């Protein structure tokens, strides 16, 4: 019901900003996820203020604290790193991978590293048997399908 | 008497702790200037490293307080430094609460009404400092507004704080006494920092090279400090003028 | 019939209201209380409505002598709402209902209650009680506009004289109270 | 609270405190940061293996304090916290300059109410990070600022003469072992004017090249070689 | 606050009650009467829309301040919620002493804590109740309370007791201490005149009418009528 | 620190005389009240000896003020121990109670002390042995067989001193009585009006003397002593 | 402090024996927010009073429990006047979200409101909407309360960049009309120069006597 | 630091630190209000901490609720966080339980209140500022109060606190009549603060407010005929300068 | 095993049981119901009223004692499952010059009686206090009109209560009675 | 048998101010915290009032408390007794 993605130039991706290069995908209630989300980007915001922009591992981080009391997707870019996806699954398991899904092996099945946008979108469309963000150094930019 | 070592009112309705904290505000020696462009707004502070062993890259009272918000003190660094920390997270704290970026009037409202706590009650000293915070308000445009030990906030068309500033204050009254303005009427920010520097000069009368300044600049988008090499592109420019 | 659950009806006329009500349903308990000239009928539990005639009692006293003047009917209306509203989370079991004439207009005006306070307000009549599916189609039967006070007491008690059941003596035992801009007359029946 | 000059009486009589204290200097290198503290003996008990005055933080960042003991060892242990907590939270070692805000604000919070006092205790630490080497000096006040060198504790005026001609003569800046060297001269010329008690020397160092970025104590042939330079030297 | 042979803070709340207006309560046999005066006026304050010294508690109470009258309504209002809550607790309107005592506990911690300072307030509690009547008391800075039958508290007190003492008689009708009142008071206050807009009066009254208690405090009208009565003018 | 609890000692002495006595049976607390000025209301002039429960009564020397709060702390005690211990309290007990919220209000800063002495006095619940107890200001307190506080008790500890004996009791109440109202007419130099009388007896039997009673032992005690000088 | 829990327990056990719990009112009819070229607008199907302020330009429809409604409008309404009057600055419709979600978060969804949320302020013109539980959604036309599914149909069939203020009139009540299987609507216009203007109703002897007094 | 009580008795029973708050009071720019037989004025001057100052950015004449405004003389710092808190209590004590905002007396008692309780109270102050409240209520009608740093409140027909209240006081006492009209008492409240005002006197360097009619302009919405909105009105610096030309 | 019965009549309250409280030397209270929660409230409100009668030198009347218990009922039941409880409270109003009943049921619903009764006590008892009772009686017509009212009881509950015990309020306070 | 949101409730400011507290620990240092605490200690030890029900005024201006009201502010729901739980 929810994906995000690596490819060669950032990641692709009920979809909010915590910050203008992180992004988190939500699951579960939209009431404590929109909670969730608010606080972590009351919190990078108050990082940037004392420390310039985060890492996509310290938002992350800060999602471990808040949703410790009770999954979801997060992924970012950064000047140095390529883009990446974080997941923190049924809480306190934490892991850093190229690709997540949340609601199937499927998707590793015909995943590839270091893809094209072109094949990294159709490639969605199809697993996804709407709405998708992509994050890369140049920019943010959104889509939509259906 | 007993009336000067706690905020109390002497027989002339005095708050002698307040006036004291006033003269922490010339402790630093430095003058600071705040000018408004068109689309800008411009701070100029003199930067003084007396003896060799300071690393002058760590010497600063430019504070940036959010993405589009900063200041600068008059007054000890210390205190200087714990008034930056709560304007950072009150400017954090209401982008929370309202959901939308701290307005400049009223984040120097907010800390203004903490700074009259410590004016009243007795077991708090008043912090040493003048605040003057600027940005581009998306209502009120180019903003500069000052907050003073005694709990006081004002806008300004343009601002100076320090040992000099009625020199430099004069100096700019009868700028916009003669061209009519409310401001300096140039359409970037280079050319605004050239005339605050030109002013500086004039009123201070010392010349300066890139060790000597430090400058600020807000705009639509940030608000950023001008690195060492930036303030040599400005000095040149003056030196190119004539 | 036990103490609870008894009815309440109120109705406006020209520069006159009645608020009515049972009396006893065997053989002394009222559920029509007064703080000057505004009037609070309460249906609901025998306890909550003597700790509300309590607490408004309370209330409204520490109001007039605050403001040096009674409480006018739509503020009381007001305070109604917004001290059943503490107590979201377990409410009064009560369905008030308040008459009274404005001093400054003298003019009629009603409204009901629910356990929480959201507010009817009415031009013509209000009831409550557990029963009033009956009453209601009684009092949109009988209620003419603009009565004067002698013919609004009559089709009110009409209306509680039709939904009383048969089983007891004069009709049944009500009171009637007719509010008038310097009058007010309790008539028991 | 406040005073006539807009100052605090107390750390006023705080940096009296610090002006008694023993000495201690520290010297910034092309690479990293050196450190030497002066170990007065006053009898023949103190344990030298117990006996110590460079404490580390983060193990990475190099603390060398003067003034009040108990006051030094509570800016130790919460420049310890301070350190380690942000090491559990962003996953890397705290920046040195990063760490001399959160030990200023700490020092600075103690300067605002009747109800507390001043710490009686001036601070020079400094180490390497992710960006290079750097040095700092912590005031009672919460003052604090980023030096080439620095010195505090009663040989302070004749070590800052010293510490001046290094940096007039060195321009290009200096590396690790010729700055051991100099800074066992500054401390034993800053010695002249106590020469009547015994001293020994405690020297650190934490480079990019000689201790790979880690704080480490100086022992053995670099010590001993440091002894027989300043010797020579003031001789 | 460290009391030596007596406790300072409380001998000077004291002295600033007899700067501070007038004010007088006489016990009658059918009713209670209070009167005070208020301080030196400008023309342009507006005494028609206002009680200065007077306030009612509840329906049978009745205080008659003299002090500081911002420190006064602190109390007021603490006097009207604790006999609304007896009221709602013992569905009985307050007996008089337990207020006046209430009110006497509160003034004597503000002289016993060192954050606090005493209130400087002196009042006069007329009032009715089933226990004893008709009951008039006093309250003072230090949180002592006394009973009397005609007290006056505020500026010239001893003159008015001394003349409270030979005019007044046990078996007095309040209209007798209407007079009684207005005649302590123009002997005493420090004016050359003493006329309407300077008074307010209050009375408790039984009635030939009821068996229940009526509390009036007068309109300035009512006060004009009682002065030209009494041949004051 | 001397700088309240001595001074608080000093209020204590301007305040007046108050007195009590063991019998072998009973025991009797007597006060000096001042005299009632021309226009007070004296029907509703309060007891100056104030009972705790229907076993245990306080009388006090000091600030009026002070007292009252006192007084109403050791009422809310002695039924708050009754409700958690299903007995009535020990005049012991009421008197550590009493002493204890003396010596919070010494000891802590910021409050000053109590300006009160209090007597407390009482008999324990199914019990016979007579209970008399003195609070100090500084929280210190002590059982007595005869003690007086206030105004001039020196002129009293020197009469119950010659008077009084532990060993020798009065053995009835009338005696007992006589002895303090003898005692008390040392310290009030007015009449049988200044002096109030309270006789505490077994199983909750308190009395409190009324005017009249008190002029029959102040009528006996002058016309005894005026045989006492009838006789050279 | 607050809402009170007092009687609970007691209430429930006075409904297991028997003694009805009164049901508290629910405005359970249509209520939809049509945006248009230069402002947005809101209107309410009033049946079985439904359009509240919270300030002069930003105004609110309700559905759910009516107590509720009006209960958590009223407290916005005066948490946003006084920050109005704080900041000088005229109320922004993104702070009014802010503060209902996150006190129906607060409450979670105890407290029944379903709320859309409509306004202009000096950003532009602006239409949201709140579930009960805090969640927040956004769009160009919005509808909530039973009849929501055939309004949807008619305003996603219907609605077109800049439809001028007579068109979102007509649209707001044909989609609230599609809500009905007549009953008056009422509507309230908010227009980014101008003041708003609130349409209300814009769908056109036998038994003996006693004395006594009181 | 026990023992810290300010506000302490002098031996002459005067409380000595609000005469020291009544002397900062003394020295503040004059303000004065005026009631008229349809209406309040208050009016007061602005003093430039230097003319780069924006004068538009601190307003000292205030709106509390739709129908009651504020001015002060004395300590700034003090009236404007009073007045926040006074918002504040007309919304929490009076609107959110009776529908309403508050009586003039009232918000003039909880207010006086505020002042009260930093004059019993340790380690602090009392409020430097002799604040005052001119409103509007149905029963009561037009009313103007003064509320002084020992949290006392009186009502007034016309009054003057600050640096020439006595010589305001004597001219409004030679102009004031049972008779006024709004548009009388502004001239009067003019000509008051001319004589003070040693400045410039200009739209620019005066404040000036009146709770009078209602203004269904300054609602902000139509269609609710139960509504009738604000009754305090501030007048523009052009509105100052048209009655100034003509005075 | 539970009764609570009372009756008024001239110038007395006759309460009988089987407990009962003394809360005054004119006023008793007679409860029944949980007999852990019932009794700690009897103590709790004797504790109450015996602190008002020392504070003030006075008896406080029938119906503030009788308003006081109502009211520290609907605190005990907020924030608690409401236990079952019944109370009679009977005094001699001395103001008045009147005997006074009172009963309190389990949610604080307070009702001014002539006669009254809980537990097993139906409709039987009413019958016959209905058909005999008269507001005019003597103390001796009131006693007998118990005793045909436990009578009743005694036919229609075989499982013997034990004999009840019968407390008497008038103008001189309490009395214990030997029946 | 309580109501699923009472305990939520009863402590809510509480827990949303540490909240707050370990969020500036953890961006700020102990620093921003303890000066925090320290300010609120000066003004709820102060200021002991114990007929003032409103809570401070200076109380709003460090919780950040000016123009944010709730139902705690609107339903707020013995001078020994106070004296003596101060102390």
């Amino acid at each position: 019901s929810i994906m995000a993605v690596t490819f060669k130039d950032g990641v692709i991706l009920k979809l909010t900003r915590v910050h203008d290069k992180i992004w988190c995908c939500r699951s579960g209630s939209a009431a404590d996820t929109q909670a969730i989300a608010d606080i972590v980007q009351y919190h990078l915001e108050l990082y940037t203020s004392q420390y310039g922009t985060p890492s996509t591992e310290t938002a992350a981080s800060v999602f471990k604290e808040l949703c410790y009391e009770n999954g979801i997707i997060v992924a970012g870019y950064d000047d140095k790193n390529k883009g990446e996806v974080y997941t923190i699954p049924l809480g306190g398991s934490v892991h850093k991978l190229p690709y997540a899904i949340a609601g199937y092996g499927y998707c590793d099945k015909n995943f590839r590293e270091n893809m094209s946008k072109e094949e990294t979108v159709d490639f969605i469309k199809h697993s996804l048997s709407i709405r998708m963000v992509v994050l890369t150094a140049a920019g943010v930019e959104r889509l939509i399908f259906y | 008497g007993y009336d000067r070592h706690i905020t109390i009112f002497s027989p002339e309705g005095r708050l002698y702790q307040v006036e004291y904290a006033f003269k922490a505000t010339n402790q630093t020696n430095i003058n600071s200037l705040a000018v408004r462009g068109k689309d800008c707004t411009v701070v100029i502070s003199q930067k003084k490293v007396p003896d060799k062993l300071l690393d002058p890259t760590t010497v600063s009272y430019i504070f940036c307080i959010s993405r589009t918000i900063g200041m600068v003190v008059n007054g000890p660094i210390p205190d200087a430094r714990n008034a930056a920390l709560r304007a950072k997270a009150e400017a954090a704290e209401f982008r929370y609460k309202y959901g939308y970026d701290m307005p400049c009037d009223v984040l120097a409202k907010r800390m203004a009404n903490l700074s009259q706590i410590y004016t009243q009650r007795a077991y708090m000293r008043p912090l040493g400092v003048i605040l003057t915070f600027v940005s581009v308000d998306e209502e009120l445009g180019p903003s500069i507004y000052k907050t003073d030990p005694a709990g006081y906030y004002v806008g300004y068309k343009a601002t100076a704080t320090g040992p000099k500033q009625q020199e430099i204050t004069t100096n700019l009254e009868n700028h916009f006494k003669k061209s009519k303005i409310d401001h300096i009427n140039e359409e970037s920010w280079e050319k605004v920092v050239e005339f605050a520097i030109t002013h500086m000069i004039d009123a201070l009368g010392t010349e300066f090279s890139k060790n000597d300044l430090e400058v600020g600049v807000a705009t639509k988008d940030k608000f950023f400090t001008l690195s060492a090499e930036n303030i040599e592109e400005r000095l040149v420019a003056i030196a190119e003028q004539d | 019939s036990s103490i609870n659950g008894g009815i309440v009806v109120a109705m406006t006329g020209k520069d006159c209201v009645a608020i009515a009500c049972d009396l006893r349903l065997g053989s002394k308990f009222e559920k029509i209380f007064h703080y000057g000239h505004v009037f609070l009928g309460i249906t609901g539990l025998a306890t909550d409505v003597t700790t509300l005639n309590e607490m408004f009692r309370y209330k409204t006293n520490l109001y007039k002598l605050k403001e040096e003047r009674a409480i006018e009917p739509e503020t009381f209306t007001q305070l109604v709402s917004s001290s059943l509203y503490e107590r979201r989370f377990g409410p009064y079991f009560v369905g008030p209902v308040v008459a009274g004439i404005n001093s400054k207009s003298g003019k009629p005006f009603i409204a009901g209650f629910d356990l929480i306070g959201c507010i009817d307000e009415a031009k013509d009549f209000i009831v409550s009680g557990t029963a009033s599916d009956q009453l209601f189609g009684m009092c949109e039967s009988l209620y003419e506009p603009n009565l004067e006070p002698e013919d609004l007491f009559e089709t009110i008690s009409q209306a509680l004289l039709n939904a009383a059941d048969r089983d007891a003596l004069s009709g049944w035992g009500a009171v009637v109270y007719i509010i008038k801009k310097d009058e007010v007359v309790k008539r028991y029946l | 609270v406040f005073s006539p000059d807009g100052r605090n009486f107390q750390v006023e009589y705080a940096v009296k405190a610090v002006e008694n204290g023993t000495t201690s200097i520290g010297i910034k290198c092309n690479d990293g940061v050196v450190f030497a503290v002066e170990k007065l003996i006053t009898s023949k008990l103190l344990v030298p293996q117990k006996n110590v005055k460079i404490q580390v933080v983060d193990r990475h960042i190099g603390c060398v304090y003067s003034g009040l003991i108990p006051d030094g060892r509570h800016l130790v242990n919460r420049g310890r916290e301070e350190a380690a907590s942000f090491k559990k939270l962003y996953k890397t070692p705290i920046p040195i300059p990063a760490f001399a805000d959160r030990l200023g604000q700490y020092v600075q919070a103690h300067t605002l109410y009747n109800s507390v006092r001043p710490f009686g205790v001036s601070t020079i630490f400094g180490g390497v990070d992710k960006n290079g080497a750097h040095l700092y000096m912590l005031e009672p006040s919460g003052s604090y600022w980023g030096y080439k060198g620095a010195a505090t504790g009663k040989g302070r005026q004749s070590a800052k003469a010293e510490l001046e001609k290094l940096v007039d003569h060195h321009p290009e800046g200096l590396s690790a072992r010729e700055a051991v060297k100099q800074a066992a001269k500054i401390i034993y010329l800053a010695h002249e004017d106590n020469k009547e008690k015994d001293f020994e020397l405690e020297i650190s160092w934490c480079s990019l090249s000689e201790t790979n970025g880690l704080h480490k104590f100086v022992k053995g042939d670099l010590l001993q070689e440091a002894i027989d330079f300043a010797q020579k030297e003031i001789n | 606050f460290s009391p030596e042979g007596r406790l300072y803070q409380v001998e000077y709340a004291l002295e600033s009650i007899s700067h501070a207006g007038t004010a007088i309560g006489i016990m009658a046999s059918d009713g209670i009467v209070l009167a005070a005066e208020r301080k030196v006026t400008s023309t342009l304050l507006e005494q028609d829309t206002s009680t200065e010294k007077l306030y009612k508690l509840n329906d049978k109470i009745a205080v008659a301040v003299a002090g500081l009258t911002a420190d006064a309504e602190i109390l007021i209002n603490t006097a009207r919620i604790h006999a609304q809550n007896y009221l709602k607790t013992y569905n009985e309107d307050i007996p008089v002493e337990i207020l006046v005592r209430r009110l006497s506990d509160i003034k004597q911690g503000y002289t016993q804590h060192g954050g606090l300072r005493p209130f400087g307030v002196s009042f006069i509690y007329a009032g009715y109740d089933d226990r004893y009547g008709y009951q008039l008391y006093t309250s003072n800075p230090s949180g002592n309370y006394t009973g009397w039958k005609a007290i006056s508290v505020g500026a010239n007190t001893s003159a008015a007791q001394t003349l409270l003492q030979m005019d007044y008689k046990d078996d007095m009708k309040v209209d007798d201490a209407i007079e009684l009142a207005l005649k302590t008071l123009s002997k005493t206050t420090d004016s050359s005149a003493l006329t309407y807009d300077r008074l307010e009066f209050a009375t408790i009254r039984k009635g030939a009418n009821d068996g229940e208690v009526y509390q009036k405090i007068f309109k300035p009208q009512e006060i004009k009528d009682i002065l030209v009565k009494t041949g004051i003018t | 620190h001397i700088f309240q609890v001595e001074y608080a000692l000093e209020a204590v002495k301007r305040g007046t005389c108050a007195v009590g006595v063991k019998g072998k049976n009973c025991v009797v607390l007597g006060c000096e009240r001042r005299s009632t000025l021309k226009l007070q209301d004296t029907r509703i002039t309060p007891s100056k000896v104030s009972k705790i429960d229907s076993h245990v009564v306080l009388s006090f020397s000091g600030l009026n003020a002070d007292s009252r709060i006192l007084i109403e702390k050791a009422r809310v005690e002695a039924q708050s121990h009754r409700l958690t211990l299903e007995d009535p309290v020990t005049v012991e007990y009421l008197t550590r109670y009493v002493a204890g919220v003396q010596q919070r209000y010494t000891q802590s800063g910021g409050v000053r002390p109590f300006g009160v002495s209090t007597l407390i006095a009482g008999f324990d619940p199914r019990d016979d042995e007579p209970k008399l107890y003195q609070t100090e200001p500084s929280g210190i307190y002590s059982s007595w067989s005869a003690q007086t506080i206030g105004r001039n008790s020196k002129t009293v500890r020197e009469f119950l001193e010659k008077n009084y004996d532990r060993k020798e009791p009065p053995a009835t109440v009338e005696e007992c009585v006589k002895l303090t109202v003898r005692s008390l007419l040392e310290v009030v130099q007015t009449g049988a009006k200044n002096i109030e009388i309270t006789v505490v007896k077994p199983d909750s039997d308190i009395v409190a003397l009324s005017s009249e009673e008190i002029n029959q032992y102040v009528t006996q005690i002058e016309q005894e002593k005026q045989e006492q000088q009838e006789q050279d | 402090a607050g809402l009170s829990f007092d009687n609970y327990q007691r209430n429930n056990f006075l409904a297991e024996n028997s003694h009805t719990q009164p049901k508290a009112t629910s405005t359970g009819t249509t209520i939809v927010g049509v945006k248009f070229n230069n402002g947005v607008v809101i209107a309410a199907d009033t049946r079985s009073a439904k359009l509240h302020r919270i300030s002069p330009k930003i105004w609110c429809a309700g559905a759910g429990t009516a107590a509720d409604t009006e209960a958590v409008t009223q407290l916005i309404g005066s948490n946003i006047e006084l920050h109005s009057l704080y900041t000088s600055r005229e109320p922004r419709v993104v702070s009014a979200l802010q503060m209902l979600k996150q006190h129906l978060f607060k409450y979670q969804g105890h407290i029944g409101a379903y709320l859309i949320v409509a306004g202009v302020d000096p950003t532009g013109s602006h239409l949201f909407s709140i579930h009960a539980h805090g969640s927040t959604d956004v769009g160009y036309y919005l509808s909530l309360g039973s009849g929501s599914l055939a309004a949807m149909a008619v305003l996603e069939s219907h609605w077109k960049q800049d439809l001028t203020k007579e068109e979102a009139i007509k649209l707001a009540s044909d989609a609230i009309q599609a809500g009905i299987w007549g009953s008056n609507v009422d509507v309230c216009v908010m227009e980014i120069g101008k003041d708003a203007e609130y349409l209300r109703n814009y769908l056109t002897t036998t038994a003996v006597l006693k004395e006594s007094i009181v | 630091r026990y023992s810290f009580s300010l506000t302490t008795f002098s031996p002459s029973g005067k409380l000595g630190q609000i005469d020291y708050a009544l002397t900062a009071v003394k020295q503040g720019v004059t303000s004065l209000g005026i009631k008229a037989t349809n209406g309040v004025v208050i009016a007061t001057e602005k003093k430039s901490s230097s003319p780069l100052a924006m004068s538009e950015t601190l307003s000292k004449v205030s709106l509390l609720t739709p129908d009651i405004g504020a001015v002060y003389s004395g300590m700034g710092p003090d009236y404007r966080v009073l007045v926040d808190k006074s918002r504040k209590v007309a919304h929490t004590s009076y609107k959110r339980i009776y529908g309403e905002y508050p009586p003039t007396k009232l918000l003039v008692s909880e207010v006086a209140k505020i002042m009260q309780e930093a004059t019993q109270s340790g380690g602090v102050r009392p409020f430097g500022v002799s604040l005052l409240i001119a409103g509007h209520d149905e029963f009561n009608g037009f009313s103007l109060y003064q509320v002084d740093p020992s949290g006392s409140y009186f009502p007034w027909k016309a009054t003057a606190i600050g640096k020439g209240s006595v010589a305001a006081k004597t001219f409004l006492e030679k102009r004031w009549n049972d008779e006024l009209e709004l548009e009388d008492a502004i001239h009067i409240a003019l000509l008051t603060l001319k004589e003070s005002v040693e400045g410039e006197f200009n739209g620019d360097t005066i404040e000036l407010a009146i709770i009078g009619d209602e203004n269904p302009d300054l609602l902000g919405y139509t269609g609710i005929p139960t509504d009738k909105g604000p009754r305090f009105r501030k007048l523009t610096s052009q509105e100052i300068n048209d009655r100034l030309e003509a005075l | 095993m539970d009764i609570i019965l009372g009756i008024r009549v001239q110038d007395s309250v006759i309460l009988a049981s089987s407990k009962t409280r003394q809360l005054s030397p004119h006023t008793l209270m007679s409860f029944a119901g949980e007999a852990g929660d019932t009794v700690q409230f009897a103590e709790y409100i004797q504790a109450n009223i015996q602190l008002y009668s020392i504070r003030e030198d006075y008896e406080l009347s029938p119906q503030a004692v009788s308003s006081f218990v109502r009211q520290e009922l609907a605190k005990s039941i907020r924030s608690r499952r409401p236990y079952q409880v019944n109370v009679l409270i009977g005094g001699y109003d001395k103001k008045k010059n009147k005997p006074e009943l009172y009963q309190i049921d389990y949610l604080g619903t307070k009702v001014e009686l002539p006669y009254g009764a809980h537990g097993y006590s139906g409709f039987y008892t009413f019958s016959l206090l209905d058909h005999h009772y008269r507001p005019d009686m003597t103390t001796e017509e009131g006693l007998d009109l118990l005793k045909l009212c436990v009578q009743e009881l005694e036919k229609r509950m075989p499982m013997d209560f034990k004999g009840v015990i019968v407390k008497i309020v008038d103008k001189d306070g309490i009395r214990q009675v030997d029946d | 048998d309580r109501h699923p949101l009472e305990s939520t409730l009863k402590n809510w400011e509480t827990t949303q101010r540490q909240r707050q507290m370990e969020q500036y620990r953890q961006i700020f240092g102990i620093a921003e915290p303890m000066k925090r605490t320290m300010e609120m200690e000066i003004v709820n030890r102060t200021d002991f009032n114990p007929l003032s029900t409103n809570g401070s005024i200076h109380r709003d201006i460090l919780l950040n408390k000016e123009c944010s009201i709730d139902w705690e502010d609107v339903y707020p729901g013995d001078v020994h007794s106070k004296i003596e739980k101060q102390l």
